[PDB]
C-alpha cells in the first residue's frame, strides 16, 4: 500500500515500475514475462533485468528501515546432482554501489538476504527448507517472501509469519539506490532458474501485521490454483494429492470400477542428504467443463481419466445410504443411475492450494450429495476414493480444517519437478 | 456396453 518506492508490475507486454517514481527497468530479452506477473531468470547470459532508481527523491538513510517483497518458486533439485544444489550459491538480485548496498542470494534450499555498510561491515539472515520431507510446502511451489530491515533487525517472512531474524546493531549506511540486477550469477547448471513476481520494495520496515495483509492480498484469486500454485486450467493432465492423506495416491483397481488407495513411493537411494514422495504417480486427471481455459470457483465440471487412451469419469451412485460409499470409475456415460456432476468448491478463507469436489444432482439442484475424499472400507481394512455426506458439516466449521481428507490438489507435470530414476 | 458390465462389478463393491 503505502510507502512503496518500487513496484514491478506487468503492463503491456512490458514490466514497469507502477511505485509513481518512475524507475527505469530495462528486461533483456531472456527472460520471460507473462499476464500472471511472472518472470523467469534462467541461465541464459541476456536472462536479466537492470532496474535504475530515481537518484533524486529515493534517499540513503542514516539507519536502515527499508522492506523487499516478492514471490519465488525455485526448482526442486536434480536428484544427480545434490552435492553442486547444496553447496553452490548464486547471486539472483544484486543492488551495490561503491561496494556497499544489499543482495538476495540462494544456495539449494537456503534463501539468503546480505546486508553491506559503507564501512564494509556485512551481515546475513537466511531462510532454509527442509529437503527431507516426504511432501514440501516449499520445493517447486509458489511461496510469498518479505524482508524488512530496521537498524537492530534483519527479518525474513514467509507466506507471513516471521522465520529468521538477524542482529544488524552493528550495520552503519548501507546505499541502497544503486542499480538492481536481477540476474542468476555464480556457478549454475544449464539447466538452473528461477520464478518471481511482485517484486517490490519499501522505504519503511513492514510490520508483520502489514506483511499478512499483503500476502492475503496478493493470494487472491478467481480462480482456483495446482499444486505448484499456478491457475489450475481444464483439459490438462493433472495427478491427484490428498492435503489429509499426504503419502495416498488414486489407482484404478484391478477388474473392479474403483479407485484403490496407495502409498506413494519415495526416493529410492541411500542419500542421507534427501528425502520425498514420488507427485507424478496414480492416474492421470483431466478436468473438463460441463457446460479460457482457467478454472474458477463455483465451476461445474466433470473430473475424467485416463485409461490408457481412452477418457473415463468419476461418478457417484445415485442410491446410498451409508455416511460414505466408492466413486464410480467408467467410461463416459448418459446413465441416469450415476450423478455425474461436480462443483468445484473452495471452502478455505486462507490462502490455500487445495480445494473441494462436491457432487451435485445437475447445474440448478440446491441439495448436496457430497464431498469426494477418502475412506477407509472394512471388508481387511482398505482405503477407496470415496464420496462422503461426513465433510459436508465439517466444511462450514471455522477455522476451516487444512487436514481433512475433501482437500485436494492437482499436480501436471512441471520442469521444476523431476523424480526420475 | 463396457458401462453397464462395470456397473455389475460395482454394484459387488458397493456390498449390493
Amino acid at each position: 500500500l503505502n510507502n512503496i518506492i518500487l513496484n514491478l508490475r506487468y503492463k503491456d507486454n512490458n514490466l514497469i515500475d507502477l511505485s509513481g517514481y518512475g524507475a527505469k527497468v530495462e528486461v533483456y530479452d531472456g527472460v520471460e514475462l507473462n499476464d500472471k506477473n511472472q518472470f523467469k531468470l534462467t541461465s541464459s547470459a541476456n536472462s536479466k533485468i537492470r532496474v535504475t532508481q530515481n537518484q533524486n527523491i529515493i534517499f540513503n538513510s542514516v539507519f536502515l528501515d527499508f522492506s523487499v517483497s516478492f514471490w519465488i518458486r525455485i526448482p526442486k533439485y536434480k536428484n544427480d546432482g545434490i552435492q553442486n544444489y547444496i553447496h553452490n550459491e548464486y547471486t539472483i538480485i544484486n543492488c551495490m554501489k561503491n561496494n556497499s548496498g544489499w543482495k538476495i542470494s540462494i544456495r539449494g534450499n537456503r534463501i539468503i538476504w546480505t546486508l553491506i555498510d559503507i564501512n564494509g561491515k556485512t551481515k546475513s539472515v537466511f531462510f532454509e527448507y527442509n529437503i527431507r520431507e516426504d511432501i514440501s510446502e516449499y520445493i517447486n511451489r509458489w511461496f510469498f517472501v518479505t524482508i524488512t530491515n530496521n537498524l537492530n533487525n534483519a527479518k525474513i517472512y514467509i507466506n507471513g509469519k516471521l522465520e529468521s531474524n538477524t542482529d544488524i546493531k552493528d550495520i552503519r549506511e548501507v546505499i541502497a539506490n544503486g542499480e538492481i540486477i536481477f540476474k542468476l550469477d555464480g556457478d549454475i547448471d544449464r539447466t538452473q532458474f528461477i520464478w518471481m513476481k511482485y517484486f517490490s520494495i519499501f522505504n519503511t520496515e513492514l510490520s508483520q501485521s502489514n506483511i499478512e495483509e499483503r500476502y492475503k492480498i496478493q493470494s487472491y484469486s478467481e480462480y482456483l490454483k495446482d499444486f505448484w500454485g499456478n491457475p489450475l486450467m481444464y483439459n490438462k493432465e493433472y495427478y491427484m494429492f490428498n492435503a489429509g492423506n499426504k503419502n495416498s495416491y488414486i489407482k484404478l483397481k484391478k477388474d473392479s470400477p474403483v479407485g484403490e488407495i496407495l502409498t506413494r513411493s519415495k526416493y529410492n537411494q541411500n542419500s542421507k542428504y534427501i528425502n520425498y514422495r514420488d507427485l507424478y504417480i496414480g492416474e492421470k486427471f483431466i478436468i473438463r467443463r460441463k457446460s479460457d481455459d482457467i478454472v474458477r470457483k463455483e465451476d461445474y465440471i466433470y473430473l475424467d481419466f485416463f485409461n490408457l487412451n481412452q477418457e473415463w469419469r468419476v461418478y457417484t451412485y445415485k442410491y446410498f445410504k451409508k455416511e460414505e460409499e466408492k466413486l464410480f470409475l467408467a467410461p463416459i456415460s448418459d446413465s441416469d443411475e450415476f450423478y455425474n456432476t461436480i462443483q468445484i468448491k473452495e471452502y478455505d478463507e486462507q490462502p490455500t492450494y487445495s480445494c473441494q469436489l462436491l457432487f451435485k444432482k445437475d447445474e440448478e439442484s440446491t441439495d448436496e450429495i457430497g464431498l469426494i475424499g477418502i475412506h477407509r472400507f472394512y471388508e481387511e481394512y482398505k482405503d477407496y476414493f470415496c464420496i462422503s455426506k461426513w465433510y459436508l458439516k465439517e466444511v462450514k466449521r471455522k477455522p476451516y480444517n487444512l487436514k481433512l481428507g475433501c482437500n485436494w490438489q492437482f499436480i501436471p507435470k512441471d520442469e521444476g519437478w523431476t523424480e526420475l530414476q | 456396453d463396457a458401462f453397464s458390465k462395470l456397473k455389475e462389478k460395482f454394484m459387488n463393491e458397493l456390498h449390493k
